This record gives C-alpha cells, sequence and structure tokens, in this order.
C-alpha cells in the first residue's frame, strides 16, 4: 500500500509536468515571451524536495530507477531554466536599447551586427519553443544547454562592449550618473515597458519611489513616495508624444518643482487665513494637514512664523501674541498627537510638533531680551523665511534667508525623512554652513562619532530643499571616481555629504583639492552658461552644488588633510549635542505626559551609566542609542495603546520607557552589570517593575527545533535559560534594530544561538529564511567590496556587494524571503567603515562607482565576533549588541550535545553501527553527567600548563573524536569475529579505560612530560576506574587493548635492527615510546579527517611523525606545502587548482581531488609564520578556519560557494614562543587539536642512534665494538653542543 | 642585563601587595570595589610580568616574544602599552611611572584598609590617584542624592577649603577662606578641598 501511494505520487507529478506548458505573452507584436517564472521555480523546488523526501526512507530500495530519472531531470529543467530568465532578461532590455535608440550602428557597427546575430538565433530558438510548450519537449532539444550558455556569454561580451555609449547618454539627463551601467541599460532598454522602471527612481530622485500613470502609461499623471504619500502634477507630462526616455523624465523632473511650488503657495495662503485667528479649529487643521504634503506643511507653518515674527517686529504686545498663537497652535498639537492617528498624518504631526517647539523657543528667546527692530542681528541669526506672491517665476517665490545668505528652495520631492529636533549645536551648525555656503565654501563639521554631523548636513540640505547624497569615502577613492561623482553632483544640482574624508590617502586628497578648487572657483563665477574643467572637460555647474566634509579627527591614525584643501572648508567642531533638549523634544512629539520629566529622568540615566558600569570594548551610551531608546519607547507605547484599546486611557510611561530601556540595553551587558544596571534602573525610577515574556509560540518552536537539531533547552533555571534568553533577545533585536553584532569567547553557542533562531523564525512566520556567511578576513578588501579598474573604468562586483545586488535585483523572488548576512570573522576600521553609511539610518551602500545600494527592508546585515579589542566607536555605536557570555554555554550542555549526536547519526553514513553507539554512550553516560570526571579533569588541565593556550572546546571536539574513533574500534573488532560479537560486559570495562586514556591525550597531549604525567596521576587520584598498578610507570604510557586491559607501549616497541642498505633513509624510523604513542594518536585523528597541528621545536620529528602515520593508510595522498612570512591563500588556490578539480553539481559546486576514491591531506609545514595584520588577524588561518568550520570557501573568480569533497588538513609549527612565530586565534583552535612532540631526550636519543650506529658499523666488522661508545660520545657532544649555543 | 637586573629589583620594593575586599548597595561602596578590582588585577599583572623579567634577566629561564618586547621597552625607559592602562601625562618616563603606580596601589590599600573597619563616606581620597575622578564625582553626587531623596538633575556644586579630596593644585591663584586673589606664583597646592551637594 505504501509502494502504491509512492506510485500515485509519481503518477500525480507525471499528471501534473504533462499538464505543464510555459505560459508566453506576446512582446509589443515582435515576439513571445516566458513570464511566470515564480510559481514554476516554487513547484520545482517542492517537487525536488518530495522527490529527496521519499528517497530517505522507507521502501526507496524498490523503486530507485525512475526516482533518479526524475531527480536529475528535474536537476536538468532547473539549470535550464534557471539560465533561461537571465537570458531572456538580458535580451529584452538589449533589444530595447538596440532598437529604440539611433545611431548605434552610426556607433558601434560590429556590436549592431553581433546583436543582429544573436536576436536572430534567440527569435528561432523562441519559434522552436512555441512549438511546443511542453516542457520536456523543450527539454528534448539537443544542445540546448550550450546554445544557451553561448548565448549568455555572447550577451554578457555584448553588455561589457556596451559601455562606450552610457557616458554619452548619461550626459543629457544629469540624474542618470548615480544609477550603475546594468541598472542603466535596464532603465533604456525598458524605456517604452515604463512598469519596469519603478524600482529605479528611487537611486535617480531623493524622496521619489513611483511615477502615477494612466492606464495606457501614456501621460505620467504624478509622484509618489515610499511611504505612500503622492504629489499629483498640476500639467501632467506625455509620453504619447512619444519622447525620448530624457526628455520626458526632465519634463518630470522641472513638473515636479512647478507643482510643489504652486501647492506651496496654495498652502501658505491657506496658513495664511489660518493664523489669524487666536484660537483654531482642530477639525480643520487636521484636514489642512492630510490636505497637503509634510515637506509643504512645514515649510508652511515655518513661513508663517518668520511671516508673524517679522510682522510683530515692525511695532511687547504683538511678540507676546504672536507667542500665544504659537503656544496654542502647539496644544492643538499635543492634544491631536495624544490620541490614535493614521502612521503617515501621525508623522506629519510630529514633524509639527518639533518645528512649532523650536519656534516657540525661539520666540521665548527674542521676547526674553528686548528686541524692537527686524534688523537687530539677535533676529537676523535665525533662519528666516519670505514668500512674496508677486514674483512672476513660480519657482523663486520662496527666499530662505539666515544672516546675511539668501537662498532659494530647490523645491525637490524629499518624501517624508525625520525632522530634526533644533538644538543650539544644530542653529550654531546651520549658521556656520549658511555662512559657508554665502562665501561659496564647502562646509565641513568635525567631531567624535555620533554627534549628528551628517545628520545636520542633511537636515539643513531638506530645509533649503536640496538634493542631498551621503558617500561613505574610503581609502579607494580615486581621483578620477571623484572626478565622475563631481561632475555628476555639479550637472545634476545636488549636494554632496562625503562622510569620513580623512580615510583617503593623502595624496589623492591633494589631488582631489584641486577640482575643489575650480568648483569653487566656478561657483564663486555663478555668483557674481559657465563651465568649469572637471578630467580635461568643460562641464555644466548649476547653482545648487554643494561640498560637505565629514571628518573624525584622530579616530584610527587617519590621513591628515592637507593645508591646501583645509582653507577651502569651513570648520566647525560640534562635540556635545544637547540631549536633555532632544529627548525631550522627542518624547513631546511621541506624546507622554510626562515628558519633560522622563527626559530629565533618561538623559541623566545614561550619563551616570556610561560612569558607573564596567569598561568594555563594546559598550555604546551615546547619541544613536539613546534616540534608538526613544524610537523603541515610542513604538512600544503605540502597541500598548494598541493592546488596550483592543480590550484617551493611561499609560505607565515610566513602565514604557524602563520597558524600552531593558530591551535596547540589557542584551549588550555583561554578566555582572546586571545588577549594577538593574539598581540604576531603581534609584532613577522607584516604581520601576520589570516585566518580560510573552514570547511562548516562538519559544516552543525554538524547543521544537532545538531537540530537531540536537540541541539542549532550558526555560529561564533550567540547562538551557541563559542561551534560550540570549536567542530571544537576539530576536528582540532583529526586530527593533538593523545590524546586529553578537560578542563573546569562542565556545558561547552565538552561532547556534542565530541559526535556531532563523529556523524558529521559518517554522513561526512561514517565510522562507536564507543566511550567507562572509568572512570578512580570508579575503582582501578588494574581494571583499570591489575593484575600480584604472585602465577601463569598469566595476567589477566584491562578494559583500554582489550579495547585496542580488538580493536587491530578487531575480529568484529574493525580496520576498528573509536574508541575513553574516560577517563570521573579526571587526577591524580597514572593511568595516565602508559599511558606516549601512548600519546607520541612511539605508545604503557607497561605491566608488557612484551607484548606491539600498538595503532592503528583509536584510539584517549582523557580525559573529570573538573580541572589540581593535573597532572603533562609529561602528561599536552602530550596532546593536548581544553578548553571548562563555558561561551561556555550560560544559554539560556539549556533553548532552554529544551523546545525542552518539545516540543517532550513525557514523558509517537499528543499524549495528547505531547499537553499538547506544551502547558505548549508555556506558559512558555517568562519567559524562554533571562533575564526574570529565569536568573534573577538564578543570584541572585548565590549571596545567601547555604549549598552546587551551580552550575548553578544543580539547572537548579532540575527545568527541577519539571516542568516536573507540566506537570504530569496537565495529572493527565486530567485522573481525562474526561467530562471537561485542559481549557487553568487557565493551564497558573497555570503554570505562578508553575514555581515561582519551582524556589523558586529549587534555594533556599538547604539554610537556612532567605536566601529563601530573595530569595522570591526578585522574588517578580523582577516579574510580580500574588503572594499571606501576609505582613508576604513568598512565600515558599505556595502551587500552580490544580486550579490555591496559597493554604497555614498551611491549609495542621492538628491538628492530635495521638493514646496513638504510641506516639513515628519510623514511627509516626506528620506533620508541613517544614514537609509537604519537602515531596511534595520530592515526586517531586522521581516520576521521579531523584537522590537527603538529607543535615542538624544529627537528623533533613532527613530519616524521605524520609521515610514518600516512604510510599506514593508503587511502590518503599527501601534498606538501611551506608557509613563509608574506603567505597569502593564492598558495592554497594554486595547490587547489594543481592536484584539485572544480565540478558543477545540482547542490552547488564542489572542490574534489582527481585521484578519485582517495583522500586528499595538506601539509603545512609553518602554520604559524604568516604575518599577523596590525589588527591581530591572518588571511592564510582565516581562510583555513573558514573552510574548516563552514566545510569551504568563496571563490573569488565568480563569487560562488565551494564546498570540499575529501579535503583534510595538518599542520605543523614552532611553539609559539618562537621569535618568528605568532600565536593562532582561538576561533581557529577551537576546531584543530594540538600534539606536542618534544625531543627525543638522551635515554631515547641513545637507543634511536644506537640502533643506526650498529647497523652502520657492519661495513667493518672489526669494529662493532665501538658501536656504544661511539654513539655515547656522538649523544654527549650533541647534547654539550645544544646546551651552549 | 646585569644593570637591567638590578632596576628591576629596585622599583618593587614601593609594590607589596593589594586585598580586592561585597554585598552593598552604596555607589561609593561599590565604585570604590570596582575600582580596587581593576586597581589589583592590573598591580598582579604589572608583578607577574616584573617577575618573568626578572628570571628573564638574572636565573635560567628562556626569553618570549612577550619578555623581549618588554625588556626593550625597559631598557629604552619607555612604558609598555600593556601596563599603561590608566591616562598618564604625554607618555611618562617608566621611573616616575612607577612611583605613581605605587601611590595609586598605596591609597587603594588604605580605601582597603578603611572598608576592613558609612565608613567608605569619612575617608579624604586624591582624585589623582584614582583611575578615573568624575565616575567618583557622579558617584559622590548619585550617594547625596539618594541618601536624601533628592533629583539627580537639581543639584549644585559647593566648595569650601561632606567629602574631602586631597591633592587639588591651583594655577596662578591663591585661596585663604574661599576667596581667590591673582597670584604669580605657578601652582599653590589646596590643603583640602570640601565638596558638598545643595
Ligand atoms: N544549546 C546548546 N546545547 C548543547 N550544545 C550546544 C548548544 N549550543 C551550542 N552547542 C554546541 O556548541 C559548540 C560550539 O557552538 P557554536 O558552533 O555556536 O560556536 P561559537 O560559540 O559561535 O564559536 P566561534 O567563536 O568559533 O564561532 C557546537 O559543537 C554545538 O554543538
Ligand atoms: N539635533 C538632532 N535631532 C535629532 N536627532 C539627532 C540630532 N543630532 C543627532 N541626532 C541623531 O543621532 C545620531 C547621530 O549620527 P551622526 O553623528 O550624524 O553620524 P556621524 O557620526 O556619521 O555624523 C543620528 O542617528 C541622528 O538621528
Ligand atoms: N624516533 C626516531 N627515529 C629515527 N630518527 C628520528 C626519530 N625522531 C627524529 N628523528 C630524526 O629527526 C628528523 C625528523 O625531524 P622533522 O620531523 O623534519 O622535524 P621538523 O619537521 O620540525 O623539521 C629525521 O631526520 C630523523 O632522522
Ligand atoms: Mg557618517
Ligand atoms: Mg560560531
Amino acid at each position: 500500500q505504501g509502494e502504491m501511494a509512492l506510485e500515485e505520487f509519481l503518477k500525480q507529478i507525471r499528471e501534473v509536468w504533462n499538464t505543464y506548458e510555459l505560459d508566453l505573452v506576446n512582446y509589443q507584436n515582435k515576439c513571445r515571451l516566458i513570464r511566470g517564472w515564480d510559481d514554476l521555480f516554487n513547484k520545482v523546488k517542492e517537487h525536488i524536495n518530495s522527490v529527496s523526501a521519499m528517497k530517505l526512507s522507507p521502501y526507496y530500495k524498490v523503486f530507485e530507477e525512475d526516482a533518479l530519472s526524475w531527480e536529475d531531470k528535474l536537476n536538468r529543467i532547473m539549470a535550464l531554466f534557471d539560465v533561461w530568465i537571465d537570458v531572456q532578461r538580458r535580451w529584452v532590455y538589449l533589444e530595447g536599447i538596440f532598437t529604440g535608440s539611433a545611431d548605434i550602428k552610426h556607433l558601434l557597427p560590429v556590436e549592431t551586427q553581433r546583436f543582429q546575430s544573436i536576436s536572430t538565433e534567440f527569435l528561432a530558438l523562441m519559434k522552436k519553443v512555441s512549438k511546443s510548450p511542453l516542457v520536456m519537449d523543450v527539454l528534448n532539444i539537443q544542445g540546448v544547454q550550450r546554445s544557451l550558455e553561448r548565448l549568455a556569454d555572447l550577451l554578457g561580451k555584448i553588455q561589457k562592449a556596451l559601455g562606450e555609449y552610457l557616458e554619452r547618454e548619461r550626459s543629457s539627463f544629469p540624474r542618470f550618473y548615480f544609477v550603475g551601467d546594468e541598472d542603466l541599460l535596464e532603465i533604456i532598454g525598458n524605456s517604452k515597458n515604463v512598469a519596469k522602471l519603478q524600482k529605479h527612481f528611487k537611486k535617480m530622485f531623493a524622496g521619489v519611489s513611483s511615477i502615477i500613470l494612466n492606464e495606457d502609461n501614456s501621460v505620467v499623471l504624478g509622484i509618489s513616495s515610499r511611504e505612500g504619500e503622492e504629489v499629483m502634477f498640476k500639467t501632467p507630462v506625455s509620453i504619447t508624444e512619444h519622447p525620448k526616455i530624457n526628455e520626458w523624465l526632465t519634463l518630470v523632473e522641472k513638473e515636479m518643482r512647478v507643482t510643489l511650488a504652486k501647492l506651496l503657495a496654495e498652502s501658505v495662503t491657506e496658513v495664511e487665513i489660518f493664523g489669524k485667528a487666536t484660537s483654531i479649529d482642530p477639525n480643520t487643521y487636521i484636514t489642512w494637514i492630510d490636505k497637503y504634503q509634510a515637506q509643504l506643511v512645514v515649510l508652511s507653518a515655518q513661513i508663517a512664523w518668520s511671516e508673524n515674527v517679522e510682522t510683530a517686529l515692525s511695532s511687547a504686545a504683538p511678540l507676546h501674541s504672536v507667542l500665544s498663537n504659537v503656544e496654542v497652535t502647539l496644544n492643538v498639537l499635543a492634544d491631536s498627537v495624544l490620541m490614535e492617528q493614521p502612521p503617515l498624518r501621525r508623522r506629519k504631526l510630529e514633524h509639527l510638533i518639533t518645528e512649532l517647539v523650536h519656534q516657540r523657543d525661539v520666540t521665548r528667546s527674542l521676547i526674553k531680551s528686548k528686541i524692537d527692530n527686524a534688523k537687530s542681528f539677535e533676529w537676523l541669526s535665525q533662519m528666516r523665511f519670505y514668500f512674496d506672491p508677486k514674483q512672476t517665476d513660480v519657482l523663486q517665490q520662496l527666499s530662505i534667508q539666515m544672516a546675511n545668505a539668501k537662498f532659494n528652495y530647490g523645491f525637490e520631492y524629499l518624501g517624508v525623512q525625520d525632522k530634526l529636533v533644533q538644538t543650539p549645536l544644530t542653529d550654531r551648525c546651520y549658521l556656520t554652513m549658511t555662512q559657508a555656503l554665502e562665501a561659496r565654501l564647502g562646509g565641513s563639521p568635525f567631531g567624535p562619532a555620533g554627534t549628528g554631523k551628517t545628520e545636520s548636513v542633511k537636515a539643513l540640505g531638506h530645509q533649503l530643499g536640496r538634493f542631498v547624497l551621503v558617500f561613505n569615502c574610503d581609502e579607494t577613492f580615486d581621483f578620477q571616481a571623484m572626478g565622475r561623482i563631481f561632475v555628476g553632483l555639479c550637472q545634476v544640482g545636488a549636494w554632496g555629504c562625503f562622510d569620513e574624508f580623512n580615510r583617503l590617502e593623502e595624496r589623492m586628497l591633494s589631488a582631489v583639492s584641486q577640482q575643489v578648487q575650480c568648483i569653487q572657483e566656478a561657483l564663486r563665477e555663478h555668483s557674481n552658461p559657465i563651465t568649469c574643467e572637471l578630467l580635461n572637460k568643460q562641464v555644466k555647474v548649476s547653482p545648487d552644488m554643494a561640498i560637505f566634509i565629514t571628518m573624525n579627527p584622530g579616530y584610527a591614525g587617519r590621513s591628515n588633510l592637507p593645508d591646501n584643501l583645509k582653507k577651502l572648508f569651513r570648520s566647525l567642531a560640534m562635540t556635545k549635542p544637547d540631549r536633555q533638549l532632544i529627548a525631550q523634544v522627542m518624547l513631546y512629539s511621541q506624546g507622554f505626559r510626562t515628558a519633560e520629566v522622563l527626559a530629565n529622568k533618561i538623559v541623566p540615566f545614561f550619563k551616570l551609566c556610561d560612569e558607573q558600569l564596567s569598561s568594555q570594548s563594546h559598550y555604546d551610551f551615546g547619541l544613536r542609542a539613546l534616540k534608538s531608546v526613544l524610537v523603541s519607547a515610542g513604538n512600544v507605547k503605540r502597541e500598548r495603546i494598541q493592546k488596550i484599546k483592543r480590550e484617551a486611557e493611561n499609560l505607565p510611561e515610566q513602565e514604557i520607557l524602563i520597558q524600552s530601556v531593558c530591551e535596547t540595553m540589557v542584551p549588550k551587558l555583561v554578566a555582572e552589570d546586571i545588577p549594577l544596571l538593574f539598581s540604576l534602573l531603581s534609584d532613577v525610577f522607584p516604581g520601576v517593575q520589570y516585566h518580560r515574556g510573552e514570547m511562548t509560540a516562538l519559544r516552543e518552536e525554538l524547543k521544537k527545533v532545538c531537540q530537531e537539531m540536537y540541541l539542549t533547552y532550558g526555560d529561564g533555571e533550567e540547562v538551557g535559560g541563559m542561551w534560550v534568553e540570549k536567542v530571544l533577545q537576539l530576536y528582540q533585536i532583529t526586530q527593533i534594530n538593523h545590524g546586529l553584532m553578537m560578542v563573546g569567547p569562542s565556545g558561547s553557542g552565538k552561532s547556534m544561538a542565530w541559526r535556531v533562531l532563523l529556523k524558529a523564525l521559518e517554522r513561526l512566520e512561514g517565510v522562507e529564511g536564507v543566511a550567507h556567511i562572509i568572512d570578512p578576513k580570508a579575503i582582501s578588501k578588494d574581494h571583499l567590496y570591489g575593484t575600480l579598474d584604472p585602465n577601463t573604468r569598469e566595476w567589477t562586483d566584491g562578494l559583500f556587494t554582489h550579495v547585496l545586488r542580488k538580493i536587491i535585483d530578487s531575480v529568484r523572488g529574493e525580496l520576498q524571503k528573509r536574508q541575513w548576512i553574516v560577517f563570521d570573522g573579526d571587526v577591524d576600521p580597514e572593511w568595516v567603515e565602508n559599511l558606516n553609511s549601512v548600519l546607520d539610518d541612511n539605508k545604503l551602500l557607497t561605491l566608488p562607482n557612484g551607484e548606491r545600494l539600498s538595503l532592503p527592508p528583509n536584510v539584517r546585515i549582523m557580525f559573529e565576533v570573538q573580541d572589540l579589542k581593535y573597532a572603533t566607536l562609529a561602528t561599536v555605536s552602530r550596532c546593536g549588541m548581544v553578548w553571548f557570555s562563555e558561561d551561556v554555554l555550560s560544559t554539560d550542555m556539549i556533553f548532552n550535545n554529544f551523546l545525542a549526536r552518539l545516540r543517532s547519526i550513525p557514523l558509517d553514513e537499528a543499524s549495528p553501527m547505531l547499537q553499538i553507539q547506544r551502547d558505548a554512550a549508555t556506558i559512558m553516560q555517568p562519567y559524562f553527567t554533571s562533575n564526574g570526571l570529565v569536568t573534573k579533569a577538564l578543570e584541572h588541565a585548565f590549571q596545567l600548563e601547555h604549549i598552546m593556550d587551551l580552550t575548553r572546546l578544543r580539547c572537548l571536539g579532540s575527545l568527541f573524536s577519539m571516542l568516536h574513533q573507540a566506537c570504530r574500534n569496537v565495529a572493527q573488532y565486530n567485522a573481525n569475529h562474526p561467530d562471537f560479537p561485542m559481549q557487553i560486559e568487557q565493551l564497558e570495562r573497555y570503554i570505562q579505560r578508553y575514555l581515561v586514556y582519551a582524556i589523558l591525550w586529549s587534555l594533556s597531549g599538547d604539554s610537556r612530560l612532567k605536566m601529563r604525567a601530573e595530569l595522570g596521576e591526578y585522574i588517578r587520584r580523582i577516579t574510580t576506574v580500574p588503572l594499571p598498578t606501576a609505582p613508576n610507570i604513568p598512565i600515558i604510557d599505556y595502551e587500552v587493548s580490544i580486550s579490555g586491559e591496559w597493554s604497555p607501549w614498551q611491549a609495542k616497541v621492538p628491538q628492530i635492527e635495521v638493514e646496513t642498505h638504510k641506516v639513515a633513509a628519510p623514511d627509516v624510523v626506528v620506533p620508541t615510546l613517544d614514537t609509537v604513542r604519537h602515531e596511534a594518536l595520530l592515526y586517531t585523528w586522521l581516520a576521521e579527517h579531523k584537522p590537527l597541528v603538529l607543535c615542538g621545536p624544529p627537528g623533533s620529528g613532527k613530519t616524521m611523525t605524520l609521515f610514518s602515520a600516512l604510510r599506514a593508510l593508503p587511502d590518503m595522498e599527501v601534498v606538501g606545502l611551506n608557509f613563509s612570512s608574506a603567505t597569502t591563500p593564492e598558495l592554497l588556490l594554486k595547490t587547489f587548482d594543481h592536484y584539485c578539480e572544480y565540478r558543477r553539481t545540482p547542490n552547488g559546486v564542489v572542490l574534489a581531488p582527481v585521484q578519485l576514491g582517495k583522500w586528499l591531506v595538506l601539509f603545512c609545514d609553518e602554520i604559524n609564520l604568516p604575518d599577523m595584520d596590525k589588527y591581530g588577524t591572518q588571511r592564510v588561518i582565516s581562510f583555513i578556519r573558514q573552510m574548516v568550520e563552514h566545510g569551504g570557501f568563496y571563490r573569488t573568480s565568480d563569487q560562488t560557494w565551494v564546498k570540499l569533497e575529501r579535503i583534510q588538513f595538518v599542520g605543523a609549527c614552532n611553539p609559539p614562543t618562537d621569535p618568528g612565530r605568532k600565536p593562532l586565534s582561538h576561533r581557529f583552535l577551537r576546531h584543530v587539536p594540538v600534539v606536542y612532540v618534544d625531543y627525543p631526550g638522551p635515554a631515547s636519543l641513545t637507543q634511536i642512534y644506537g640502533t643506526f650506529n650498529r647497523a652502520m658499523l657492519r661495513l667493518i666488522p672489526s669494529l662493532r665494538t665501538y658501536a656504544e661508545p661511539l654513539t655515547a660520545a656522538m649523544v654527549e657532544f650533541y647534547t654539550m653542543s645544544q646546551e651552549r649555543f | 642585563h646585569t644593570t637591567a637586573s638590578n632596576w628591576l629589583h629596585l622599583i618593587p620594593q614601593t609594590l607589596s601587595h593589594l586585598k580586592r575586599t561585597e554585598n552593598i548597595k552604596d555607589p561609593l561602596f561599590r565604585f570604590f570595589e570596582r575600582e580596587v578590582k581593576m586597581g589589583a588585577k592590573l598591580l598582579q599583572d604589572v608583578r607577574q610580568d616584573l617577575a618573568d623579567v626578572v628570571q628573564v634577566c638574572e636565573g635560567k629561564k628562556k626569553q618570549t616574544n612577550y619578555l623581549r618586547t618588554l625588556i626593550n621597552e625597559l631598557v629604552k625607559g619607555i612604558l609598555p602599552r600593556s601596563w599603561s592602562h590608566y591616562t598618564v601625562p604625554a607618555g611618562m618616563t617608566v621611573i616616575q611611572w612607577v612611583s605613581d603606580f605605587s601611590e595609586r596601589i598605596k591609597q587603594l590599600q588604605n580605601i582597603s584598609l578603611a572598608a576592613a573597619s558609612k565608613e567608605l563616606k569619612n575617608i579624604h581620597v586624591c582624585l589623582g590617584g584614582l583611575f578615573v575622578p568624575e565616575a567618583y564625582i557622579t558617584a559622590t553626587r548619585q550617594y547625596v542624592a539618594q541618601a536624601n531623596s533628592w533629583s539627580l538633575e537639581e543639584l549644585c556644586l559647593e566648595v569650601n577649603v561632606s567629602f574631602g579630596v586631597t591633592g587639588l593644585k591651583l594655577q596662578g591663584a591663591t585661596c585663604n577662606n574661599n576667596k581667590l586673589s591673582l597670584s604669580n606664583a605657578i601652582s599653590t597646592a589646596l590643603p583640602l578641598t570640601q565638596l558638598r551637594w545643595v
């Protein structure tokens, strides 16, 4: 019946596939293209999932043939359609540009001819596929794979060859300078599709996300933003005239400015007729607010207030009247916000509250002193707005003014954004930068990170209605790239906000100074068809151009600005903003009865928290943290009021703010600062309390996933309580934050924490979750982010840029999934500072190409790091922090995980191996539970000294490998004795001694003879296990045999006599105690293909012992590698190119040795020696750790994950105390056990070379009586020479 | 290395020991406990490194990379980066730095002895010897605010010549009954400064 059900499932697969045809749609009466990709991809994925599902269990062995045919047919159609979607997508816009664009054959005749050939081939394939829409019929054509690969390669070739036309097309419409080449060809080719253009307006305009169109897509009705706010054109532009794309898009750009000016005039008329009354109607006010856009409403309020103040100062009664009207409007604002509101108009009300409270403060300052004339500098200092309806030019009807600086509103549609709280520091910044802009000099604020530099520059640019662009410039911002973005900015008329400008390679900075000089000279000529020379070309300069420079002097030894460039920028120092004022205004805007009380309680709370708490490298209590707390407090207040309304009202604002503070700051704390912070909360807020939880559903499915993948689980006070609550904290920070960072010592369970959280979120929300793990140090910064070719200006994507671009494009439906990008390395300001504009609220990645990649809301960039000792505050403060303490992952957790993985998942992969695994686990449980023996031995081995820094998890994984070898040996005995299987009592008395032998060689394998003897005698004193009695021989010198007793290694070493032919041959080893012990131990490690490190002094015998071990395993091929000081992972890449080959598979690309069936082992002779960076990292060591833990690496050529198939590592090294050697990272040492091979010593050396000399003095049979004194003299002189020199 | 070992045995006569002194909710008590914890940890690190240099300098012990770097720094007379944790003025020489560290450790020993027996309120502390004085000032303000049940943000400072601070020195001024007079002297040492919050 089960077989019949499976046959019915395959028959249903046959029916659903034979009834499946490609859905072709006509493409404008020229062709018929295939659409509807997502359903096909999902169906193929779920069919392959089902095929793998009944493949595993239970009756797959009877019907293997048709299932194999189905799975490789599905893989083939998956590969074909994976190529096909990209080929069709490229061809659509390539045909669009090559048809609609003229003067192309006059420009690129060979390219046009090649594209006509490509189009003929593609059209022929389309006729062939339209003859038979059946998917198996399309698969039935031979040569489809090679044809599609050739088609894709030639389309990519013409893609790269089409680059010269793009600059010429960009010179027409200025805003095209901010999009990449591929997106620009998408724009040009889809100029008639139009609906495909809606995802590229974001990069081109300020706050424009889409354009409102007609049913026929012939006219552009208006512009909509990301938040749903809409602007409708007064006179719509018509594409039904068939203009060029640049022509109608320029018409759109002009029309939005004209329309915004008209709506601003109407709105300011409305506010003029509103503001004449001492009392206002909230209903009419709210209708006007909902009528006009947020930008225009804030602008109208500012214009009305400025006009009222000027008419009052024209002439204390009028000024008091102005203040009274402002306060009445502010009270109406606060009472309207205090109730529930729709979201967009709630943001509008919040912006108006901020603007009106700033105006109230300004009016109070004016009325506190005595002001009588409009020409007083006290009034002239603040920004003023003047609107004359008599002006016939609608663009220049509003004149923004500050002290001696006349400005025209840019009328760029900004959307909503976030209004900035007008600190007096922000007022001084506004004054200084408007003075610099009046003087035709770029502004340049500086100071410590997190004081409001780039945000204040953006706020000023938004106040003036200008387009501001934030560039996160790094060392790779060259002269040419800077010139390109300057000419783009100058042609558009947009501001420049170059952030972290002082990491810019001083000579290139001095070169940039010339372009900046030319820019301000052109601006001064404008200030009284003007051009300036940039990159040997005279280009138009818009009067709205500005350059702003954000710097952090003394950050990480950044490049000093030259005096030539410093004179072109007006400096302002912002070092401390008014935290009191910003918190008070934000809380009053979010809606809080005791807003001032809460601000006065929260800002000194952070001041005391920065000093009473401990000093750690990952703490931040600055303005960014304070603003995150305030925003989360507003969000949780909204959630609580919605929960109450679901049942005006009264809410515990204090408790809400404490909930937000704990939710944001509790995870970053160490285990010793939790009572201190809770005491601070109890002191500041007396009636505080603290409640958490109510995450029962996700907690239950978290338990389900933990039980699924052999993980332990707790409920707060159980064995897993701390780890589970840390996972919950990580989930909370993913919910409320932007970019995370998980910090803790190696062996804290953070990787398992985020994996289990991702799968629990999968099972809870039903949305697919995909995680990309990137090691930032295993590749250079060029491969991590990108590289600009100096010869031809083309950009090749890096690893992270490629991943983000793939997620943004979402060809395979990656926008709807859950994407997590994990930087599983370590942090230094070389590469993490390129993510300054990503983790900040800018939400974009800036490249030297000038192309910007916004961060989609489903992407959560996150870090998994060990320490933050080499990262700066500018990147510590931007990340939500979770601290995984070392005691989060207790040792009994890992013990239980090992025992569960022993009981399940048999090694040779019910089964005999599974049964013997279960028996071994059940007889070794009492030595693992609680303290037992292993925990005491491990805590003593911590107190011992070792040649490497001993981590718990290194020796613990080593012990697990030894126990797996014990189970394999028992299985070998069972296979060797089929008549008499392994009896349970001698199996018990064998495992009970193998565990002692294995803990000895695990916890004392990387130490000296006296220390391992000390650990042996400690184990003898502490355990109740039968041990071999000997007053002098330690337990380290004993082997446990398959019978169950202790066998000495002295009986294992023979008294061999080597022939005179091979006296000192390289492969000849006279066996001794250390030789056979290390031989057996190395065999134990290599049987499971576990990587290892052979440490010891040079010449001690490490590679000799390794080769003696490898010659006993005939299935392994050794490749020798030598590591110099200047060793880079290109050596491993070249070795993999030589001895291995790359093979494409349905589940990815794998790297395997050419020798089929054999195992390749890579021998690195000087694993310590690769040069350590100034930030304490080694590129080769990080690469090896990446491919040991993750089981593979990233191929640099095409940014594709490569999984090793049959590869393992062995390491040799001198002790880290030696002058040239450096200590390895504990994250790398977590995987590789170390065994310390020392010098043989005099007693062992005597016999080792006595055998050699007794063999060698046989060519002369009259001297054989002198071999012993000859060896004694040799050993004595060697020891004497070793002692002094 | 002979004179290196001579100076290396000269220095630690001013450095002996420090106790770690833990159930108190007083801000001053917990601040002084974490202060003496940091001081004891740094003293243990410095003394262990010093003993290692003694062993590698006069005796039988192999020199590691860390020991070679420390020996080179001590020979050049520049302060090692491992020992420098608190703020030192413009990179002081090791000879004066060890004396300053001895003064700080002796002060923390006096705090430990006073806490061995509120009790910690009556002591007079030099703000120079503390690893962070602004934290002490904020903790003092917190202590008076919690002991009086007063608002933290509305407390001014009254200065006289409930907490005593020693070692404060003026710059071109003199004091008499809390009156400032301009003087030609470079620095006049205030005997004891009295801090009260109102
Ligand atoms: N809740 C748990 N119960 C039992 N074992 C666990 C638990 N969480 C993690 N482990 C075990 O801890 C070991 C190491 O954990 P994990 O892989 O998360 O490393 P990590 O602490 O992130 O280290 P690294 O710093 O090297 O990235 C694994 O072998 C895993 O089986
Ligand atoms: N006057 C202000 N009003 C509101 N928010 C502010 C103000 N000043 C700073 N912030 C917030 O504090 C943070 C400071 O970031 P910022 O210092 O501008 O970054 P950078 O260090 O790159 O200049 C931002 O999140 C900003 O929103
Ligand atoms: N047990 C032994 N029997 C014979 N020769 C040995 C033994 N142990 C070490 N040797 C000698 O030591 C050398 C091996 O040292 P090696 O493994 O190359 O050290 P390293 O790899 O650190 O250079 C060989 O030349 C071998 O003659
Ligand atoms: Mg910035
Ligand atoms: Mg991990």
